[PDB]
């Protein structure tokens, strides 16, 4: 999940638009 | 923009920022 | 535990410290 | 909702735990 | 609510959210 | 102290209440 | 994303994630 | 300046993307 | 150094950068 | 006191310093 | 005042307490 | 530079004075 794909590894701004609502 | 590691409060603000007015949901649990 | 005036980010904050790794999720209006 | 009363007035922890998953 | 690891300016960060109006003293050493 | 109770180890938001004047 | 509202060291968090590694200035008026 | 602009009015992440190095 | 304006948690993450080790002690008014 | 000055009008990293422990 | 380690967004958070109005340059490239 | 001096390493707040404008 997101801590997974970001904190983890590493994310791209756009990567975290993907938890938006 | 880039890729850096966002971890615990630091991703939640990086959501705040990149999110706003839609709203974000953090599951860290998955 | 005492009332809160929280805006913006600092919201995302203290909704970060109260839900741990449950996570939580932000809904502002609109 | 809790994202503007917590901001225009003042909100409390316990209101804030509703918003857990 | 729950527990988690919180260090340096998070924790300051936490006190001030718990204690608000009453205060707080970080005190490192102790 | 708080760094050994909260961040050496975890602490709930309760115990944290510990260092409230 | 989404249009911001940032002020004070809200602006500095933001330079942070949007340049990375790259890095930032800030400059302010006056 | 975007300094101003971001908090007397609004400013997207694509204008703060030009004070980056 | 620069003269601040600082509020809410802004001036206990000051405080923090401040105090360093030594910790510090946050009381408001009321 | 502290804590209000900050806020109302400004504050030094000087007048800061005299609340470290 | 102290010496501690300041990394990511809380090196440019000490940037923008201790330069302020003057601005500031943060280039982790060196 | 300031990464090396101030998180890998310590550094006062003097030194990060170094990197105002
Ligand atoms: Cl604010
Ligand atoms: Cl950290
Ligand atoms: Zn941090
Ligand atoms: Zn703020």
């Amino acid at each position: 999940g997101i801590v997974e794909q970001c904190c983890t590894s590493i994310c791209s701004l756009y990567q975290l638009e993907n938890y938006c609502n | 923009f880039v890729n850096q590691h966002l971890c615990g409060s630091h991703l939640v603000e990086a959501l705040y920022l990149v999110c706003g007015e839609r709203g974000f949901f953090y599951t860290p649990k998955t």
